[PDB]
């Protein structure tokens, strides 16, 4: 039980960091838990994804604030903003590379139920997408293509093996439509995917079990909100 | 943050 | 020259970190600006204090969450095991390191015989506050040493404030408020905490008609916090 | 948090 005991300790500490809103610690604890070898349970997957989401979420918000100031820079037009924006950016990139590295070394596999395979491939698209948000050079196309390929393989599994109301399928379609809109600059694909997803989920809404109703309906709300915004603009 | 459309992470 | 340029760059990055809510970065930028050797303006002092207040306030909150869990868990409910104590100590150690950095900076660069009363009281209150935060987490012979250091720092700031500042000055009010929290929470001296809070509010109440508009909001907020603490401490 | 009395602060 060398890993069995240590792994369970790491899971226990990830849950403590969660309660304390210590998401950097939570992420590191869940990364250590993954590397012990075992596959994650549903609950453990969620701890991993929430931990790193909150970590990169702070960096992305900071990067957006700074990048915006950088674009309006005029009473002191010095290198201060670019320098600090590059620091945050390098930090964000390092977190995305850590998550992508963990997905590719331990989590993405050809086995497992459809939920787990879609969950990790969506994560792969998401962190490639975060890289794409800040990419500017000749690597931007590669990063976008990597995000798209991950999202596409996940989409293919979800429509083949999971019901239209499944929260993971729904959250994948939401984030892929955001990719279409913001990253690939294809508002028609974004609108069409969000609308088809929302329409097909509505059709099974009446059958949705309790254990999934909350998550599904929250994502359906986001899908509809994005649609209203994207369509009214066009 | 300034982004109006949302991804799952906001939840 | 170079010193002034570098300092202005660090202050600017501190303000960018503030807007980004990157308070760790903000604290370190302001630390670097302090280490350029020039005294801090009123605005700059507030930037330094808010950056570190946010950093340590995040740790203090986390430390309280873990301490609460640590007690319920040990009630035989079983979060049994050392994980909760180990992690609580990791957070505790990080918080002690930040307080140590702040205290070191106050001693090496900011606390001085020179300067107006506001500045001198401002930094000696900070020293008292960060010893108080170390006392929140300390035990045993260490806690006594830290508590002595906080009281000494607060008392020195008090003597200056009661001698050189109006009873309505926000820094003076802020000092008294935090010292009274020290009395109540750390020293276990509710009478002293109530005496100080009561006297502070009352002596400020008198000179309110003279209060200015620049610090009107600052002083009001602090006087209200004094009143609420008194409301709670009197009924308890 | 568990503390009702406050130190200087804006929240
Ligand atoms: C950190 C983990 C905790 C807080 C314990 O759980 C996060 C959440 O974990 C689950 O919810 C998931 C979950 C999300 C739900 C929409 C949250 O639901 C509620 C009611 O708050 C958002 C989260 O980020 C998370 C983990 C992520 C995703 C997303 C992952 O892509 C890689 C795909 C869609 C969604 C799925 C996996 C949801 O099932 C649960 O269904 C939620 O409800 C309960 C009561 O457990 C819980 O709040
Ligand atoms: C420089 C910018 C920032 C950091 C945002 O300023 C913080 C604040 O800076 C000033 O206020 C101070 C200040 C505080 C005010 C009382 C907050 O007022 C309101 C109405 O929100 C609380 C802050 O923590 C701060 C910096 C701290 C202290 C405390 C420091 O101990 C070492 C002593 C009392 C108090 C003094 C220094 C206040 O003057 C100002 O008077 C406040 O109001 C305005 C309108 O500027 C501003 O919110
Ligand atoms: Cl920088």
């Amino acid at each position: 039980g060398a890993m069995a005991m240590e792994r369970a300790s790491l899971i226990q500490k990830a849950k403590l960091a969660e309660q304390a809103e210590r998401y950097e610690d939570m992420a590191a604890f869940m990364k250590g838990a993954v590397e012990k070898g075992e596959e994650l349970s549903c609950e453990e997957r969620n701890l991993l994804s929430v931990a790193y989401k909150n970590v990169v979420g702070g960096q992305r918000a900071a990067w957006r604030v700074l990048s915006s100031i950088e674009q309006k820079s005029n009473e002191e037009k010095g290198p201060e903003v670019r320098e600090y924006r590059e620091k945050v950016e390098t930090e964000l990139q390092g977190v995305c590379d850590t998550v992508l590295g963990l997905l590719d070394s331990h989590l993405i596999k050809e086995a497992g139920d459809a939920e787990s395979r879609v969950f990790y491939l969506k994560m792969k698209g998401d962190y490639y997408r975060y890289l794409a948000e800040v990419a500017t050079g000749d690597d931007k196309k590669r990063i976008i293509d990597s995000a798209r390929s991950a999202y596409q393989e996940a989409m293919d599994i979800s429509k083949k093996e999971m019901p239209p109301t499944n929260p993971i399928r729904l959250g994948l379609a939401l984030n892929f439509s955001v990719f279409h809109y913001e990253i690939a600059n294809s508002p028609e694909e974004a609108i069409s995917l969000a609308k088809t997803t929302f329409d097909e989920a509505m059709a099974d809404l009446h059958t949705l079990s309790e254990d999934s109703y909350k998550d599904s309906t929250l994502i359906m709300q986001l899908l509809r909100d994005n649609l209203t915004l994207w369509t009214a603009d066009n | 943050n300034y982004r109006r459309y949302k991804s799952v992470g906001i939840l």
